[PDB]
């Protein structure tokens, strides 16, 4: 089942500053009271991060490129954002990745889904609406896990695909800022490593409608793109990354 | 920065040791920098070549480290000879030498 | 010392002659705890099996597959593995496991093999020539045979062409052996493809029902995740052992650690990128990896003109790891420590000197 | 610990002996340097218990009895202000003995002037 | 300007950093030598007319 | 072939740096002597013979 959403309001997507966000732990190695230089796919400091809104009538589900990796930030309250779609053609011709977080558990499936133009979930005012794909024929990987998830919650995720390995990094942050990304530093812990082994060039954000037509709950998300670069990370006495330096940002940090 | 001269020597020696230890992580053109990985992954005819590349790289690193250690030893020996001269002429007597 | 100095006369002094290495004693191979067993109970211990034509295929992924339980069972008559040996199955790792289950006759078990021929291979279940996996068969006359005759198991007797490998044909279309069209009626020259095996308990061993499970192991370019369980040698602490923790190997002394790791972190590195801390996979505890003791071995002797007595200094080595005296320079063996202070004759280090009067330090 | 690596390393000859000999020469040279700088007196001179030097105060350079290290306040400040087959050999003269040598030199130059450097 | 050569050169480690550091030390040492020899007075004296 | 060129050029550069450091030590010794002569011969009268 697929449903076209024809009540959207036309507005250009916004842009804002990344500040010092998007830093994740590059590996599973403990380091204490040290300064470590690492070359990896990172989000540049103070970069231009694309801003999308969900407000009522804005419902931002465009088609975005994946490139080398995607940083996904979410200023979220009341649990609208539910999952992601990864793939190349997003149809039954190629093989695509599904990540969903419904009311019970987190499901990851690698199948050839015939995706809808507007994939979505729904909450009735209980969850009783799911319209993401019309078919699933060849499934290779399934993984059921625990639930990952004024704006009160900040969700940071990093999705990378290197050597057939899908690295998902996550961080949950209590915030009380109304509109934009708070300025500060928070290192993203690694959440899961998935052996999907598929080509990914395009991705989709999955949202949830609120029904009482449809109404979009207040949410905002940010999409940034990873580039191969070097960071200098500072590890404290407790092994937590507390500060970072972008090696190619300005001559002082260089 | 009053005691920079001693701290410079301490920093140089520690930095030389850190560089010498760090040079083990380099493969020097071999498939890996770990000897066990080469010995467990390859047959001895090609593992001999890979181990030879690691040996020549590490030996070059060690010879380089010894060379700057000898040069720094000469510099420290000159400084120590000067210090012994100052101890003999300034502390154990009164020196007429200007400055 | 004479060998090192290339002389038969040794002048009084201290000569660094050799090196000491605390040799490794045991091997500790700790990998993760055995959890998430693969659902082998729902394949082998199933209450009913499928026919050879509509053979059941179960795809087994993302779990731990213990193959030694199957190999060491006495309940299986055939455990013939093609393309791999059963001893290394419990070590190797595969991307997916295909468990095909069906029932055939006793005389038809030989046809479940690469390169064979017969009704089962040509029309019912075909194995490829390049097949990697195991064929497990056992007698099931107790379950699948009744006194009246069990007609629930069928086989495809005809088809125009032979099956491709790992093909399933569940079509019930009337076989055309002649030029005349069947038109859906089983008349002259037109027969029904699926025929039952009337399994009765009083049958011969070549006609008794045999449940066959074929496990197909393939390696694809994705990372292989269905790995056989590894074992865990009993952890030994405070000794120089060869440790292998989750594929990270080395040699060291594993002692208790006060470093509090974060839950996602497993290994620990210092400034010089050497592994000095590690997390045990079985029990979530932090262990410090101290490198095994290595030290210079120096010989302290007077002139050979005076005496042949010598003392041995192990530099930077504690005396419990080798007239034994502990110095800051290392462990000195063969010299009697005295409380008197004299001029330095043979320098040892850290304010310690040796002299001959026996050898005193 | 690789036996094959050592067997291949033996083909290159006595490079390792040369490097060890050079490092040993440097290590003994450091002790020789410390002997040359600090051990210029064979008598350990001591200051009198009464510090009556005609108004001259040497408390900042004489050893402090309160400190276990027997260092001067200046020397204590100086020590506070300085912060895979590799081994570090300890120096032949420890810090307290070097401090004792400096104390002997200070006592000689305070109580005897330059006379102790040229004889009795 | 060869990228492949630089990629192969990265396998040898921090030799280039060592050489640059040594040359930098020599370069600052020359200036220190000139300061030690010539800059021994902090007053610029002039002769009478 | 590039590896052979790299090892040859790296050996040449290391050799050049080695003699540069040795010459730097010699020039530093000469400069220390020159500073001593500037302090003792120009800024004072020296009793040291020759
Ligand atoms: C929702 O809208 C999309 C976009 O118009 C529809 O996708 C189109 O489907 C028609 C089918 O006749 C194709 O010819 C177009 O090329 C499609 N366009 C795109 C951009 O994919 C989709 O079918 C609509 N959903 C439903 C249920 O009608
Ligand atoms: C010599 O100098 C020392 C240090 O300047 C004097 O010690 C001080 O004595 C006063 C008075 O007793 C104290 O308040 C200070 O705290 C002391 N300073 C230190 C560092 O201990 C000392 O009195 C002077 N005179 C003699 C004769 O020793
Ligand atoms: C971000 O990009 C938009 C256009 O893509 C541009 O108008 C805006 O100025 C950019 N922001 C910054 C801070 O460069
Ligand atoms: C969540 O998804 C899983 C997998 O599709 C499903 O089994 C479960 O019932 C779903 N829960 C809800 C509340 O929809
Ligand atoms: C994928 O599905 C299609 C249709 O279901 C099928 O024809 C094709 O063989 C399948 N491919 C694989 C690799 O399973
Ligand atoms: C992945 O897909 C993109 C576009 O579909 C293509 O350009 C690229 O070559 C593909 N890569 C692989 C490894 O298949
Ligand atoms: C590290 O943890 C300790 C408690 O174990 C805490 O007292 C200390 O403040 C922490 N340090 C930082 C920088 O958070
Ligand atoms: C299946 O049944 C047999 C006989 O009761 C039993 O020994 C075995 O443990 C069961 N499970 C498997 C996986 O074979
Ligand atoms: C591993 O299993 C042992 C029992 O064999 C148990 O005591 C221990 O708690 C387990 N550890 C983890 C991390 O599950």
């Amino acid at each position: 089942q697929c449903v076209n959403l024809t009540t959207r309001t036309q507005l250009p997507p916004a842009y804002t500053n990344s500040f010092t966000r998007g830093v994740y732990y590059p590996d599973k190695v403990f380091r204490s009271s040290v300064l470590h230089s690492t070359q990896d796919l990172f989000l540049p400091f103070f970069s231009n991060v694309t801003w999308f809104h969900a407000i009522h009538k804005r419902f931002d589900n465009p088609v975005l490129p994946f490139n080398d990796g995607v940083y996904f930030a979410s200023t979220e309250k009341s649990n609208i954002i539910r999952g992601w779609i990864f793939g190349t053609t997003l149809d039954s011709k190629t093989q695509s990745l599904l990540i969903v977080n419904n009311a019970t558990n987190v499901v990851i499936k690698v199948c050839e889904f015939q995706f809808c133009n507007d994939p979505f979930l729904g909450v009735y005012y209980m969850e009783s609406e799911f319209r993401v794909y019309s078919s699933a024929n060849n499934c290779t990987f399934e993984y059921v896990s625990q639930p990952f998830l004024n704006f009160k919650n900040l969700r940071e995720f990093v999705f990378k695909n290197i050597d057939g390995y899908f690295k998902i990094y996550s961080k949950h942050t209590p915030i009380n800022l109304v509109r934009d990304l708070p300025q500060g530093f928070s290192a993203l812990e690694p959440l899961v490593d998935l052996p999907i082994g598929i080509n990914i060039t395009r991705f989709q954000t999955l949202l949830a409608l609120h029904r009482s037509g449809w109404t979009a709950g207040a949410a905002a998300y940010y999409v940034g793109y990873l580039q191969p670069r070097t960071f200098l990370l500072k590890y404290n006495e407790n092994g937590t990354i507390t500060d970072a330096v972008d090696c190619a940002l300005d001559p002082l940090s260089e | 920065s009053a005691l920079g001269k001693l701290q410079d020597v301490v920093n140089q020696n520690a930095q030389a040791l850190n560089t010498l230890v760090k040079q083990l992580s380099s493969n020097f053109g071999a498939i890996s920098s770990v000897l066990n990985d080469i010995l467990s992954r390859l047959d001895p005819p090609e593992a001999e070549v890979q181990i030879d590349r690691l040996i020549t790289g590490r030996l070059q690193s060690l010879q380089t480290y010894v060379t700057q250690q000898l040069i720094r030893a000469a510099e420290i020996r000159a400084s120590a000879n000067l210090a012994a001269t100052k101890m003999s002429e300034c502390v154990l007597g009164q020196s007429k030498r200007v400055d | 010392t004479k060998c090192t100095l290339k002389s038969f006369t040794v002048e009084k002094g201290i000569y660094q002659t050799s090196n000491f290495r605390v040799q490794p004693t045991e091997s500790i191979v700790r990998f993760p705890n055995i959890t998430n067993l693969c659902p082998f109970g729902e394949v082998f211990n199933a209450t009913r099996f499928a026919s050879v034509y509509a053979w059941n295929r179960k795809r087994i992924s993302n779990c731990v597959a213990d193959y030694s339980v199957l190999y060491n069972s006495a309940s299986f008559s055939t455990f013939k593995c093609y393309g791999v040996s059963p001893t290394k199955l419990n070590d190797l790792c595969f991307t997916n496991v295909y468990a095909d289950s069906f029932v055939i006759r006793g005389d038809e078990v030989r046809q479940i093999a690469p390169g064979q021929t017969g009704n089962i291979a040509d029309y019912n279940y075909k194995l490829p020539d390049d097949f990697t996996g195991c064929v497990i068969a056992w007698n099931s006359n107790n379950l699948d045979s009744k006194v009246g005759g069990n007609y629930n198991y069928l086989y495809r007797l005809f088809r125009k062409s032979n099956l491709k490998p790992f093909e399933r044909d569940i079509s019930t279309e009337i076989y055309q052996a002649g030029s005349t069209p069947c038109n859906g009626v089983k008349g002259f020259n037109c027969y029904f493809p699926l025929q039952s095996y009337g399994f009765q308990p009083t049958y011969g061993v070549g006609y008794q029902p045999y449940r066959v499970v074929v496990l197909s192991f393939e390696l694809l370019h994705a990372p292989a995740t269905v790995c056989g369980p590894k074992k865990s040698t009993n952890l030994v602490k405070n000794k120089c052992v060869n440790f292998n923790f989750n594929g990270l190997t080395g040699t060291g002394v594993l002692t208790e650690s006060n470093k509090k790791f974060l839950p996602f972190q497993q290994f620990g590195r210092d400034i010089a990128d050497t592994t000095d801390a590690v997390r045990d996979p079985q029990t979530l505890e932090i262990l410090d990896i101290t490198p095994c003791s290595f030290g210079g071995v120096s010989v302290i002797t007077p002139g050979t003109n005076t005496s042949n007595q010598v003392a041995v200094l192990y530099q930077g080595v504690n005396c419990t790891e080798v007239n034994v005296f502990q110095t800051r320079a290392g462990c000195l063996i063969g010299a009697e420590h005295v409380n008197n202070s004299y001029e330095c004759d043979i320098p040892i280090g850290a304010g310690i000197c040796a002299s001959y009067q026996s050898i005193i330090a | 610990d690789s036996t094959e690596c050592s067997n291949l390393l033996l083909q290159y000859g006595s490079f390792c002996t040369q490097l060890n000999r050079a490092l040993t020469g440097i290590a003994v040279e450091q002790d020789k340097n410390t002997q040359e700088v600090f051990a210029q007196v064979k008598q350990i001179y001591k200051t009198p218990p009464i510090k009556d030097f005609g108004g001259f105060n040497f408390s900042q350079i004489l050893p402090d009895p309160s400190k276990p290290s027997k260092r001067s306040p200046i020397e204590d400040l100086l020590f506070n202000k300085v912060t895979n087959g590799l081994t570090v050999l300890p120096p032949l003269l420890t810090d307290e003995m070097i401090a004792q040598y400096t104390s002997a030199l200070l006592a000689g130059t305070i109580t005897s002037g330059w006379t102790f450097g040229a004889g009795p």
